[PDB]
């Protein structure tokens, strides 16, 4: 019946699955697999109930045990019904603090990613520029805590970057790890203006298959993508017409989810461009 | 020889007791009354041999 | 068995006594190899042979000529053991008739029994026998030939030994026109240096021609013209055996994925009432009047294929820096391996001697990469695993853990046996079973992650292994054959690889740091001619012509071979010489070998 009650919490499969590798091939019976196996679960669990009760659990537990719910909010909200369904008592200021902690936190972590990633694309691209605002933050990273409790004077520099997502990340280290083609845009290129005629002289260096047409295509929609940023950037800018002009770099990607893997594909098709300018006679006719 | 193994008695119906071997696009062979034909085989095909003047050979 | 007793069964080996006595040709001496001569009580000398007691031929020699022959000082009753190498190479050139010896191959040892059968062959074309030698692919025919070859020319720059390998599809015209040839230079070679030419056709047995192999040396005749008596010139053919396999692989072997195309009692290839499919050796019925005539080498008795393989490692590890020790631990664990594969009623296909050189290549390949691939493990257990796999790993073991991983442990089924059963070689970091496993499935793992991403994918153990040796076999240019369920993810490998193995615009490091791989496809179908082989593959070799092949590599994917399996066409056949020089019907070059899976 207890286990009836208790098969719609994933925390609890995680508590069973990580206590019964704890016993190791053992042909065992079933009145000893309710005492050798089911009641240090139950204690354990009840103990974790006790405590998120109270609070008094450490955030070494909170993500090491809750790491599989990031952006996944709905099924933490329903599993502490589930879970409080155990211990038949109200659930009415126990849920929504604590799962607003979970989300601060969360956003707080993916913070720290954030911002390690954008001083990686502000080394990256030499922009030397000014933040200063998230080296407490980095000064945390390397910090470590233990404790329970809810970071508020980190809340204002937060709104700063609190919508970004778990995604555009991928965008940000697609930019800070392709860093040959970048430089080999700056030194080559130059201009969003010579473009509309070096689509047109690619054209004809790629072959007649759809993979060498299409390389075109991808290479001209990852740096439409990003010539707001490639083209347009002073050395020093600070933080503010820094987010101002990434506001509508997300207009620009509202229109075009897979900008990041274009920008990839068209990074590992350097050779090719680095052949596209100074293509001699490519004496293949065509088919 | 010993390894023609799916091909012998319409062979020699044709050449030894028809007496051609035809190309349907080309040329026609006729055996001729002053040549010698000498079949070199080895050893069902037992009776068919038989048919034939046979020169048998023993250790 | 009652279709393999005229051939199967093996009256004598070779070891059973070969008691020979030889006139000497220029020299006017005797040669008593292969037998003792002892003092019977009854005043006469018997035969004896050595590593026994056998006193076989009483009342031989009487004693009184066994005393002249201590006067006129024979070379008599010799035993060839504690003999040194420039005795033995001038009782060989006193016996053999060359005037004027050196010694060709110094690695190559010289004991009795290779005396006694370079001494038997160069008898047998001395007087007029023909030479047909049964023995396996492993045992040193082609070595002892070469030997002979070379010792009986000495010095000259000339051309004396022609090998021709023997393949399935060899036709008669082919053979033919190598016998004129071979003829022609004979008489060149006779004319210009007083010297004779040997043409060795190597695997004589596997063609339906080996009748007309028959017309060249029984009874010496070239398509109805005769070959000259005086001309000076010998054939040697070397024959496979014939065994059928042991009952459990062929159970395993009609239920690897989807079974065969046909069955076993309504196949054509036949030899008796057993199919080619179900024997060792794809061997055709031998013509009588072969079957007195062939004789049998030795076959390899486990004792000194160490030494063989010692020789073949320590020739191509090329240790001017490598390691003094652990070239003795290769030697020693391919022993192991090799004792493995014999302890089990069946092998593969019997690949003792080619499958040690061909995995010895592959640890060539891998400790030349020893350098990126640890990196790269390193970072890959770094950000994956705790510090249990974050020791330092030795460039030459580690190598040679995973050559033996894709040499042995790949094809195997009883995988856990082999690995517990070859730990016990193996030094510290190895000396378990689960310390291989986890480390073969690690670099899996890495290979795997090298690839570009896939979500919704089967990522399972089959996946893993089936990407890993084929990236492997495309970049060493191994064939490679991968029979499977219609759902064994092993299409998927090809389409995942041949995304991945792209040259510089890969997507990881490691693929980036490897060759670039274009494939030409053709599913094979029971209406397949081998035109349509020979076709693709001179279609990825002209794909392959005019880059750098170092940073190239073409590969042909044939997806339907169990469907042209034993189809009347045949076109199966000719893929036995495209496999190993490239091309049939032409000289070998670069830009012809290509890549097979």
């Amino acid at each position: 019946s207890k286990l009836d009650s208790l098969k719609d919490s994933h925390i609890f499969q995680d508590f069973w699955q990580e206590t019964a590798e704890s016993l190791n091939e053992l042909k065992v019976s079933l009145p000893e697999v309710l005492e050798y196996l089911y009641n240090p679960c139950y204690d354990n669990f009840y103990t974790l109930y006790e405590n998120l009760k109270s609070g008094k659990i450490t955030f070494a537990e909170v993500d090491a045990i809750f790491k599989d719910f990031v952006d996944k909010y709905d099924e933490l909200k329903n599993d502490l019904k589930f879970m409080c369904t155990m211990n038949p008592q109200d659930q009415k200021g126990w849920i929504s603090e604590r799962v607003g902690q979970i989300k601060e936190y969360h956003t707080l972590h993916q913070a720290v990613s954030s911002a390690k990633v954008i001083l990686q694309v502000r080394r990256a691209l030499g922009v030397t520029g000014d933040f200063s605002v998230l080296n407490p933050l980095l000064n945390f990273a390397d910090s470590f805590e233990d404790f329970g409790n809810e970071s508020p004077q980190f809340i204002k520099a937060k709104q700063l970057l609190q919508d970004i997502s778990e995604p555009r990340q991928r965008c940000l280290e697609e930019l800070a790890r392709q860093t040959e083609l970048v430089a080999w845009l700056h030194k080559a290129l130059e201009d969003i203006n010579e473009l509309k005629v070096f689509v047109d002289l690619a054209s004809i260096s790629a072959g007649e298959n759809d993979i060498d047409v299409d390389r075109v295509a991808c290479f001209h929609d990852a740096v439409q993508g990003y010539a707001s940023l490639l083209y347009k950037m002073d050395e020093r800018t600070n933080f503010s017409d820094f987010m101002n002009h990434l506001q509508e770099l997300w207009r620009a990607l509202d229109n075009d989810q897979h900008l990041p893997d274009k920008l990839k594909d068209s990074a590992r098709n350097l050779e090719w461009l680095k052949t596209v300018k100074e293509s001699h006679g490519s004496v293949e006719l065509s088919s | 020889s010993t390894s023609v193994q799916t091909g012998i008695p319409i062979f020699l119906f044709k050449l030894l007791i028809l007496q051609y071997l035809m190309d349907i696009n080309g040329k026609i062979w006729r055996r001729s009354p002053g040549h010698l034909y000498l079949v070199e085989i080895p050893q069902p095909l037992f009776k068919f041999l038989d048919l034939f003047p046979k020169v048998t050979c023993r250790p | 068995e009652e279709d393999l007793a005229p051939f199967s069964l093996r009256k004598r080996w070779e070891s059973e006594p070969h008691p020979y006595v030889f006139f000497n040709g220029d020299h006017m001496t005797m040669t008593f190899i292969g037998f003792h001569l002892e003092t019977n009580n009854n005043g006469y000398v018997d035969a004896i042979n050595p590593s026994n007691g056998k006193v076989i031929k009483k009342d031989v020699m009487t004693k009184e000529l066994f005393d002249g022959l201590r006067l006129q000082r024979v070379p008599f009753n010799i035993d060839f053991d504690n003999l040194p190498r420039y005795e033995k190479l001038e009782r060989l050139c006193l016996a053999l008739g060359i005037e004027w010896p050196i010694d060709p191959d110094e690695t190559y040892e010289l004991t009795t029994d290779n005396m006694l059968k370079i001494l038997a062959i160069e008898m047998r074309f001395r007087c007029g026998i023909p030479v047909i030698i049964m023995g396996e692919t492993g045992c040193g025919k082609t070595r002892l030939i070469k030997f002979l070859s070379d010792l009986k020319r000495g010095s000259v720059e000339a051309e004396t030994m022609k090998l021709v390998k023997v393949h399935g599809g060899t036709t008669p015209s082919m053979i033919y026109s190598k016998v004129k040839e071979a003829e022609r230079t004979a008489f060149s070679n006779k004319a210009q240096h007083k010297l004779d030419t040997i043409l060795f056709f190597d695997e004589a047995n596997t063609t339906e021609a080996v009748s007309c192999i028959k017309e060249i040396l029984c009874d010496r005749t070239v398509d109805g013209e005769h070959l000259h008596e005086d001309s000076g010139l010998h054939i040697i053919a070397a024959c496979n055996p014939y065994r059928k396999h042991s009952q459990e692989m062929i159970l395993r072997l009609e239920s690897a994925g989807l079974g065969y195309r046909v069955s076993a009692e309504e196949t054509a290839d036949r030899l008796g009432s057993i199919p080619l499919r179900q024997l060792v050796y794809r061997v055709h019925a031998l013509p009588p009047s072969l079957i007195p005539l062939v004789w049998d080498f030795g076959q390899l008795n486990d004792s000194a294929e160490k030494l063989y393989i010692q020789q073949i490692v320590q020739r191509l590890v090329d240790s001017v820096s490598v390691n003094p020790s652990e070239t003795c631990v290769i030697a020693d664990v391919l022993s192991a391996s090799q004792m493995f594969m014999r302890k089990r009623e069946n092998e593969c296909g019997f690949v003792s001697l080619r499958d040690v050189e061909r995995c010895v290549k592959v640890f060539r390949w891998f400790h030349d990469h020893s350098d990126m691939l640890l990196k790269e493990l390193d970072k890959f257990l770094h950000e994956s695993s705790d510090s249990t796999h974050t020791f330092e790993r030795d460039p030459v073991l580690w190598s040679l853990v995973m050559a033996i991983g894709v040499c042995y442990h790949a094809s195997l089924e009883e995988k856990a046996s082999y690995r517990t059963a070859i730990a016990r070689c193996f030094p510290k970091p190895y000396n378990s079973s689960r310390a291989i496993l986890d480390e073969v499935t690690h670099v899996q793992d890495l290979f795997l992650r090298g690839a570009p991403i896939r979500t919704n994918i089967a990522r399972n153990l089959a996946l893993k292994e089936n990407v890993f040796m084929m990236v492997i076999c495309i970049e060493l240019k191994i064939p490679l054959f991968l029979v499977g369920k219609p759902g064994s993810s092993k299409s998927l490998a090809k389409i995942i690889v041949a995304d991945a193995m792209q040259g510089q615009a890969a997507f990881s490091e490691l693929f980036r740091c490897l060759k670039q791989v274009h494939l030409v496809s053709f599913q094979c179908s029971p209406h397949s001619t081998p035109q349509g082989i020979i076709s693709t593959f001179k279609q990825c070799a002209r794909f392959q012509q005019g880059k750098d092949l170092g940073q190239y590599v073409s590969v042909v994917v044939l997806d339907e071979v169990g469907l042209a399996e034993d189809s009347p066409k045949m076109p199966l056949k000719t893929l036995h010489p495209l496999l190993e020089d490239g091309c049939i019907e032409d000289d070998p070059a670069p830009y012809k070998k290509v890549g097979f899976v």
